[PDB]
RNA sequence: GCAGUCAAGCGUUCAUAGCGACAUUGCUUUUUGAUUCUUCGAUGUCGGCUCUUCCUAUCAUACCGAAGCAGAAUUCGGUAA
RNA sequence: UUCAUCUAGACAGCCGGACGGUGGCCAUGGAAGUCGGAAUCCGCUAAGGAGUGUGUAACAACUCACCGGCCGAAUGAACUA
């Protein structure tokens, strides 16, 4: 067999003597077999089937609305067109984190009796000269798996979002110690690079650092999602 | 024809009282959301599809007119 | 978060003349092993960096021939790009291509080989589980523990084979994730290497 | 590999790949965890989910990578063949997209597991599980177009024949409607079209035949029209690259009749035209369709055109009533024999 | 040594009075190619404004349009205003009167992107520079500007023909999203002569080495007011050979921008092959030009760059760091020792080609800027657009 | 996950007060299958002989369905412990 | 429950027409409604799309959407419970 061999075969010999009255009856019977599979098919095959059929009916409704609309009947420049993309902070009143969440304890000794060590459990930001401090003296631990050096921050305008390195953190509600520590819980306002969004004011030298508030717990996921305040 | 286990439909008093508590908290939360008309008129298919609005207009030519005088 | 004029108060602007001033010493700055780096006083990379490349970034074709025109029953293309014209130059290409395929064929024929052994059917055994004594995660753990708890790192080589006991692939990570540690080298057990090689092996690595 | 790659599994479209791998991680892992168990047990539950899903995707992709024939650096004939066939550009860039996606999902898993070993409650870890799995899902959902392309390239290249580049060959070429496939079907066991229309084939068809207890492959090509090497087709550049790379005898097919709907002067024009690709072949042409015309009555310009044919080092104008199967054998033995001289004069150094 | 295109224009530094007007988003503004005062602006609506830079008042606004007008390029006599409008039609005008001259330009199908005119020293002294309008639909209609009807459309491109120019050898230059260049002539009457196939993604901003002069219409380094059309065309051919006689002959260079970064300079007259593989960008390049004295090629792009090349082959000369965003529309000075360039953001950054530095900045809108042109004495620029502010410049 | 567009339909009738499914749009490092010689803190102890049974969320074995499935070999799916 | 059609014959069925200007224009080896892009005209009509699909390498041929002949009474659609 070299090329389109089944098609050469179909044109030379044909199909089964009954491939037409089987296809026809299969079709006419699929209308019955759809309801059978909907009143049977227990347990997550029924969920997949129902969601799939909802998708289908949605698509068909989309299509027929579109066809009847087809039956009824800004101003970018040339160097640009045909290309496609109070003083209230958007987020006061975030929930409060007790000092038992976001502070885990680390008992020390084969006889676990002399703990004195704590471990931050929320995603932090550590800076640029982290360089972990000696084991005998360190009392707060922000483990390396929970660290961040950038944040995925969007813009109110331009309809954009970019990954920007986190320069430093300014305001962490519900503690000043959390701010000194650089813990990135939701609501915190971090000072992030903004070079790529490229803004110039009157005179407008150029800005390469801005303020932005985070809007998702970096624990229910790993990402940091923040939004800019133009 | 192997028959596989069927779920029991008994009580589980722990679960029954849990249902009471869940339902009550849900009602209260509903009342939180609670603290925060195109009347149908006339059904069709009626046989006396003539006399009705006629009687309403017989009323209205009086309810309007017994304001002025 | 109490309302403020910050937060909508811009923070970290920088000037034409500052970019002009500091884009200027990158092709100058006097760095030797007799001077190490301590601080940063961070400066805007995305603007101060990025020397020129003259390589013609690879063209893109996606937005011009999607997929269903490329191949498939749609196949909205029949004639090639760039539709070679010079027949003599083309047969030049194709004959030199077969001969050069023969050149690579003889590269592999000379170097190897394993095809005769795999036609005999046998294969080399399992390299022992002892030959994984340094590449355990229990070990690389403590490794990064000291990389992170260290203010600087000393990568001890041995004098008799530095080129074989470096095998770095860790300095690539170090320079980029924590540049402020400078990877001193000590070529240990030197005496087993005479003073002559004790100079040769440092002269081209310092 | 080589020689009619038919060993590539199947590229399920992106929604089906999502279904397959996710349903698989749902079935072949424990699915009952309770808030009450040790936090170690919860972390382990969700870690295993994420790592397993990652592995599943990675094997689904690694299979495709290790399977596809790797267009560049195989053999110039096949390289240019899949060029003219499946768009070398698109090919390489799609497979590269797949490799990038494989790396991406490995990274997704290897980050979210390092995270999960720090989760502190069933809900935190369940959220991490959903998060990593959803990120892998979009990573794969991106792969709509590459996979839809790869399915058809696979179902095509699988069918695609296998001609050894170096064994004794016999190329058959010329204009449409002349008799390429007539000769092939009449000489060797194959099934190639004969119907009276122009492009009676659309790709390279093969047929083996024996001679001196040895194996000789014969290759019918679609053919070429005028096409001054600027405008061509994927139909024509296949014959182009064939007559280029494959080094054996060639049979140019023309005619002097009412069929073969061009002009004889255009036929010899194309002969002169493809003369540049007749380098090391020792052509034999065939004055064909010689059953009723008795073509000894060809005019003086045809005489001059065959004089031009007799410029090449090794030439042969020969008649053949290609349906009188008792001369097609003389033609086959003649040509292959006059080839064996040069073939062995290579083999003996 | 080197020539000068001899003149001296001081380094521009002054935003003049930023002017209000019709509060929409300007796209393209055209200057009077003889006197250095008059700007015309079809903003983000149907209407069109005319203003002066030296009295800073609305110079008899050119109203009277029903749909969006797009791309305004001035005639070479200061008597005709054809204006790109995205509808299928166009309207003709004149600034001095600012009245309705005729009616629509029927026939087109989508937006009219670039406008061309006759070369000056070529056509009869006392004539009408005809036009070959383009569209988004690949058409090219050659109107005798008086009849404003075309006889023969030539259809080499199937893509969106966005660039039109008429070179001074009776030549043409058309440009479309087909990634390919097609040049015709006048004695064709429905024919294509020069088909150049280079790029893998489409073209943008087909350039010209005669653009400055053959859009000014024979005015000097001082920009007088001539009388005789014969001597005006003399001045045209004279400054022609003043600027284009680099290699002793006026072989019309053609360097067309691209997407694929294949930045290619050409010479259509005596060849089809290209010349200059002057690549190096990272993102899409949009704006390019030849220096007035044809001496170099300037390329500004979407990758924070500015490049000047060898105006003799297309060899690299200089690249000028110092940006944040894309670089849209770039206009030439008269001294040719200086450059202005509109970045994506507010600023309009200015340059130093004589010694290859940045001269200064000039910010002051509070939105995006679009248009940059030049005054016919090398003094002024008008720059309006998305900021709704037609900020005016001077030195 | 975050920031939006939708907009099915719902909302003292309220689309332009409001919501709002399925869809969708944005990177989290690049486009030619390049490498991968980059593994990052489990606060609580883990891992193994003999042995039995149960679940199905099936790897093999049985029987079927759809796949360019020629043959061969698979891929996916159904009943099935 | 809100909507229409219907003996100036409703629904389901058979049977008949489903046409000229016009292989509409581009693109090509062929693309005659049915690989592909751009609108969608008029004519005489009862209707008839510059064509719903199966089909041919290219038309044919079948079909639908659309009309009419036969029959002779409800049927259609969308929501709520
Ligand atoms: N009577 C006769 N007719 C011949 C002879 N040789 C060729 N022909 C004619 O050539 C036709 C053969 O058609 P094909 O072999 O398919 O030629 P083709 O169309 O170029 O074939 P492909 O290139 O594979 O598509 C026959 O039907 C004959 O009409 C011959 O020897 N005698
Ligand atoms: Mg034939």
């Amino acid at each position: 067999p070299q090329n389109d061999y089944i098609e050469r075969h179909i044109k030379q010999h044909g199909k089964r003597l009954d491939h037409e009255e089987r296809k026809r009856k299969r079709e006419a019977r699929e209308s019955h077999k759809i309801s059978e599979r909907a009143q049977k098919l227990t347990g997550w095959k029924g969920k997949q089937f129902a969601k799939k059929r909802y998708a289908e009916k949605v698509s068909m409704r989309k299509k027929i609305k579109a066809h009847e609309q087809s039956k009824v009947k800004d101003a970018l420049p040339t160097y640009l067109l045909d290309r496609e993309q109070k003083f209230s902070v958007p987020l006061p009143k975030v929930r409060g984190i007790s000092e038992e969440e976001m502070f885990k304890v680390i008992k020390t000794g084969k006889s676990r009796s002399k703990s004195w060590k704590r471990m931050i459990t929320k995603h932090t930001f550590v800076g640029e000269g982290f360089t972990r401090r000696p084991v005998k003296m360190e009392r707060i631990i922000r483990p390396s798996a929970l660290r961040q050096k950038k944040a995925n921050v969007t813009h109110p305008e331009l309809g954009v979002t970019v990954f920007l390195p986190i320069l430093a953190v300014k305001k962490n509600p519900q503690s000043p110690m959390y701010t000194q520590l650089g813990v990135l819980t939701k609501g915190t306002i971090i000072e992030v690079n903004v070079s790529e969004l490229g803004m110039v004011t009157a005179g407008g030298k150029v800005v390469w650092g801005k303020y932005a508030q985070v809007t998702n717990e970096p624990d229910r996921d790993g990402c940091v999602n923040a939004v800019l305040l133009v | 024809m192997r028959v596989r286990k069927r779920q029991s439909r008994r009580t589980s008093t722990k679960l029954k009282e849990g249902i009471k508590k869940k339902a009550s908290a849900h009602r209260k939360k509903e009342k939180k959301m609670a603290k925060k008309k195109k009347d149908p008129g006339i059904p069709s298919n009626f046989p006396y599809k003539a006399k009705i609005l006629e009687e309403i207009e017989a009323k209205k030519m009086k309810d309007l007119e017994e304001r002025e005088l | 978060v109490q309302p403020d004029r910050r937060w909508f108060g811009n923070t970290r602007v920088i000037s034409q003349d500052a970019l002009q001033h500091f884009r200027s010493a990158l092709g100058e700055t006097q760095k030797d092993t007799y001077q190490v780096l301590l601080r940063r006083n961070k400066l805007p990379m995305s603007l101060l960096e990025e020397k020129d490349a003259d390589e013609s970034p690879k063209a893109r074709i996606l937005d011009t021939e999607s997929y269903a025109d490329a191949f498939g029953p749609k196949a909205q293309r029949k004639r090639p790009r760039l539709a070679a014209s010079n027949l003599e130059d083309l047969v030049k290409a194709t004959n030199e291509d077969i001969t050069k395929y023969e050149e690579k064929q003889v590269l592999d024929a000379t170097l190897g080989g394993n095809q005769e052994d795999k036609e005999n059917g046998w294969t080399s055994a399992a390299k022992e589980a002892i030959f994984s004594k340094g590449q355990s995660k229990r070990i690389w753990n403590e490794l990064y523990k000291v990389i992170d708890s260290s203010d600087v790192v000393i990568h001890v080589l041995d004098a008799r084979d530095p080129l074989g006991t470096r095998c770095k692939s860790v300095e690539e990570y170090m320079k980029k994730e924590t540049p402020h540690k400078h990877l001193i080298y000590v070529l240990n057990k030197c005496d087993l290497v005479p003073t002559w090689v004790a100079a040769a092996w440092v002269k081209h690595l310092s | 590999m080589q020689l009619s790659w038919k060993d590539i599994p199947t590229v399920a479209p992106a929604n089906d790949l999502l279904d397959i791998v996710l349903n698989r991680t749902q079935r072949k892992t424990p699915t009952v965890i309770r808030p009450g168990f040790k936090i170690t047990r919860i972390r382990a539950f969700y870690m295993r989910k994420v790592k397993y899903t990652g592995e599943g995707f990675v094997e689904k992709f690694e299979d495709i990578l290790k399977g596809f024939p790797n267009i560049n650096d195989v053999h110039p004939f096949h390289r240019d063949l899949m060029d003219t066939l499946y768009e070398k550009n698109h090919y390489k860039i799609s497979l590269a997209a797949i490799s990038r996606a494989k790396s991406l999902v490995e990274q997704v898993a290897r980050d979210y597991v390092r995270l999960l070993k720090f989760g502190q409650s069933l809900f935190q870890c369940k959220q991490l599980k959903r998060a990593a799995l959803g990120r892998m899902a979009t990573i794969v959902k991106k792969l709509r177009d590459p996979l839809a392309y790869l399915e058809q390239v696979r179902q095509h290249i699988g069918r695609l024949p296998s001609i050894d580049p170096n064994t004794r060959t016999l190329l058959i070429c010329g204009y449409p409607n002349v008799g390429k496939s007539s000769f092939l079907r009449c000489i060797t066991k194959s099934d190639v079209d004969v119907q009276p229309y122009a492009f009676t084939t659309k790709s390279l068809y093969v047929g083996h035949f024996d001679y001196k207890y040895l194996r000789f492959q014969a290759i019918d090509t679609p053919g070429i029209l005028d096409r001054p090497t600027e405008e061509m087709n994927n139909i024509e550049m296949q014959s182009i690259y064939a007559i280029a790379h494959l080094r054996s005898c060639v049979l140019y097919f023309m005619d002097l009749s009412e069929q073969c709907g061009f002009t004889i002067e255009a036929q010899v024009k194309l002969f002169h035209s493809i003369k540049p690709l007749f380098a090391n072949k020792s052509v034999m042409v065939v004055i064909n369709k010689t059953d009723i015309i008795r073509p000894e009555d060809l005019d003086e310009e045809r005489a001059q055109l065959l004089e031009s044919v007799k410029e090449v080092p090794g030439v042969e104008i020969m008649t053949s009533s290609c349906q009188l199967e008792e001369n097609v054998m003389e033609v086959r033995n003649k040509a292959c024999e006059k080839l064996l001289a040069s073939r062995i004069e290579n083999k003996l150094k | 040594y080197t020539p000068r295109a001899v003149f001296k224009v001081k380094p521009v530094t002054r935003s003049s009075s930023a002017i209000a007007g019709h509060g929409s988003t300007i796209l393209c503004s055209a200057f009077a190619p003889h006197t250095s005062s008059r700007m015309v602006t079809g903003a983000g609506d149907n209407t069109a404004r005319i203003w002066d830079c030296d009295t800073q008042t609305p110079m008899h606004t050119l109203k009277g349009h029903y749909n969006w007008v797009l791309c305004v390029s001035w005639s070479p006599d200061g008597e005709v205003i054809a204006t790109g409008s995205m509808d299928n039609t166009i309207r003709l005008w004149d600034p001095k009167s600012g009245q309705c001259l005729g009616d629509a330009l029927r026939g087109h199908s989508k937006w009219i992107t670039s406008l061309s005119w006759e070369p000056i020293h070529l056509v009869k002294p006392g004539s009408k520079p005809r036009l070959a309008s383009s569209s988004k639909d690949g058409t090219i209609k050659i109107w005798d500007t008086v009849s404003r009807v075309c006889q023969y459309t030539m259809s080499g491109h199937t893509n969106s023909v966005s660039c039109v120019k008429w070179g001074g050898q009776g030549l043409l230059y058309s440009g479309s999203h087909d990634r390919t260049v097609r040049v015709w002539d006048i004695n064709s009457q429905g024919r294509c002569i020069n088909i150049l196939k280079s790029h893998a993604h489409w073209v943008n901003h087909l350039s010209l080495s005669t653009d400055y002069a053959l859009r000014i219409g024979a005015f000097d380094h001082t920009g007088k007011k001539p009388s005789t059309p014969e001597e005006a065309q003399k001045k045209a051919l004279e400054n022609y050979e003043k600027i284009c006689k680099k290699n002793g002959n006026s072989e019309e260079m053609m360097v067309t921008a691209s997407d694929d970064y294949t930045m290619f300079l050409w010479n259509p007259l005596k060849s089809t092959k290209p010349i200059a593989r002057m690549t190096g960008h990272q993102k899409l390049v949009n704006h390019v030009a030849f220096s007035p004295d044809g001496r170099y090629i300037v390329s500004a792009s979407f990758d924070n760059s500015i490049k000047l090349w060898d105006g003799r082959d297309g060899k690299f000369i200089s690249t000028f760091r110092g940006h944040v965003a894309s670089v849209y529309q770039v206009a030439w000075s008269s001294d040719c020792r200086l450059l202005v360039s509109c970045s994506k953001d507010t600023t309009l950054k200015v340059w130093d080609v004589r010694t290859r530095k940045l001269s200064v900045d000039l910010p002051g809108h509070k939105d995006e800027v679009y248009t940059v042109d030049w005054s016919v004495d090398g003094k002024r620029v008008c720059s309006g657009g998305k900021d709704k502010m037609v900020r005016l410049w001077t030195h």
